């Protein structure tokens, strides 16, 4: 049993106004039972496309969310992880800095 | 290039399993073959490298039979939550030479591999797996069919996908990168960030600089995958607010010709 490790990056220089993907990459886990929402404001984004799960060298499993968003000033981008290893859900902001 | 077949299997009970697997040519995804599937799927155009319908047709019967026989050997020999994964293929070096492997993992753990003629158990795997494996491997057809496969059938059809696949294995792209920074956690300090996405092949150097000085302080982050079959890395610097002035971040990858992007703070 291994706990997720989640980062968050975007796939092109963030500009507020211009389209982008945001990627959430979810790491290190055992288990490969997992659940990954991406959220905009809170709320869950309902179109987000998964990689196939695959594993690592070391065996731990990795999978790859993205979601089409355009940033902006006041909007807030998290992905937010459910895995047998942690009893509360685990969720990391993006952070455009 | 290490070619690798990765099967993933989950067992929850006597009625409940699946086995997913993935195939990858170094980090370019050329194959899935979901529970749901009859059949293996092809990712990129030159999934079936050289090989011909018939031969590609028969090894993926052979998979098949494997796919079915595997979920019932495990679910006989567990007489829960049990995962398995196998990591199978070859390492392909220069003159067509190459090296191939199998490793099973139980729970997460590297338990056993195939070696020349037979499964063996790793020093440190339970003990209980001793008798199975000898069981198993009293079964010559299985042994003689994962011999031909490492040994014949891996490298050759690798290297018809080295082939086929040539002008994605070989592409180059560019990386555009961009610059932040955070306040760190230490008054009066400041984390410098040089963003680097978009590039393939994965090899790369990024370093902050004061002129023509590289600035040891830079720390490197992972190579993190873009959805686009490329990839991204940053490289941060903490610096005295202050300091900041007159530092770079430069880039050199194979795509940029020998122009370096050199970004200034
Ligand atoms: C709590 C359980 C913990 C288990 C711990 C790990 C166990 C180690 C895993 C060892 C692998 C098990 C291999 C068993 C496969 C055989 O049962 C299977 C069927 O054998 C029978 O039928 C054959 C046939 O019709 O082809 C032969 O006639 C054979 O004599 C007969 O007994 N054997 C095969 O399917 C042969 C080829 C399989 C290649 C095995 C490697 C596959 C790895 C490929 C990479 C991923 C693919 C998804
Ligand atoms: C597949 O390759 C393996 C590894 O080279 C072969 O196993 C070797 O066989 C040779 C020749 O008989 C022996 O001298 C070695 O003891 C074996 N190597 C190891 C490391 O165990 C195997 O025979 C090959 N099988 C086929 C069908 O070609
Ligand atoms: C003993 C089995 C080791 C595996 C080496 C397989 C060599 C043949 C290469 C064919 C690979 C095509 C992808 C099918 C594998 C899969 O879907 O799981
Ligand atoms: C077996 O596991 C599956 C999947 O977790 C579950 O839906 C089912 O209830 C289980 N069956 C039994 C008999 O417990
Ligand atoms: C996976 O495929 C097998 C064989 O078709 C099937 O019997 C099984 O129900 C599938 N597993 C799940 C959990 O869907």
């Amino acid at each position: 049993q291994k706990t997720p490790q989640i980062q968050v990056y975007s796939r092109h220089p963030p500009e507020n106004g211009k389209p982008n993907i945001l990627n959430c990459y979810v790491t290190q886990f055992h288990p490969p039972h997992i659940e990954i929402q991406m959220l905009k404001n809170g709320k869950k984004i309902p179109k987000v496309e998964m990689s196939d799960m695959s594993f690592s060298k070391d065996w731990s499993f990795y999978i790859l969310a993205h979601t089409e968003f355009t940033p902006t000033e006041t909007d807030t981008y998290a992905c937010r992880v459910k895995h047998a290893s942690m009893a509360e859900p685990k969720t990391v902001y993006w952070d455009r800095d | 290039y290490t070619f690798r077949c990765l099967q993933m299997s989950s067992f929850a009970n006597r009625s409940w399993s699946r086995t997913d697997s993935v195939v990858w040519l170094g980090d370019l995804q050329t194959h899935r073959w979901s529970n749901d599937s009859a059949t293996i799927s092809f990712t990129k155009p030159w999934s079936q490298g050289k090989l011909s319908n018939q031969q590609w047709e028969k090894l993926q019967h052979m998979f098949q039979v494997y796919r079915v026989s595997f979920t019932r050997d495990i679910q006989e020999l567990v007489k829960y939550p049990i995962e398995i994964q196998l990591s199978a293929g070859c390492e392909m070096y220069p003159g067509n030479a190459s090296e191939s492997f199998l490793h099973v993992a139980f729970q997460g753990k590297y338990v056993v591999r195939f070696w020349g003629t037979s499964w063996q158990t790793v020093p440190g795997a339970p003990s209980w797996l001793d008798l199975p494996i000898k069981v198993l491997n009293a079964d010559q057809g299985t042994s003689a069919t994962v011999q031909m496969l490492l040994n014949d059938t891996c490298p050759l059809f690798v290297r018809g996908l080295l082939e086929a696949g040539k002008s994605d294995l070989e592409k180059q792209e560019k990386p555009v990168a961009w610059l932040s920074s955070v306040p760190s956690s230490a008054h009066g300090h400041r984390q410098l960030v040089c963003h680097v996405s978009g590039f393939y092949p994965k090899p790369v150097w990024v370093m902050w600089m004061r002129g023509d000085q590289e600035q040891q302080g830079t720390h490197r982050g992972d190579f993190l995958p873009n959805a686009d079959e490329t990839w991204y890395l940053q490289a941060t610097l903490d610096v005295e607010a202050g300091e900041e002035a007159g530092l770079a971040c430069r880039v050199k990858h194979s795509s940029l010709g020998g122009q370096d992007i050199i970004l200034y703070w």
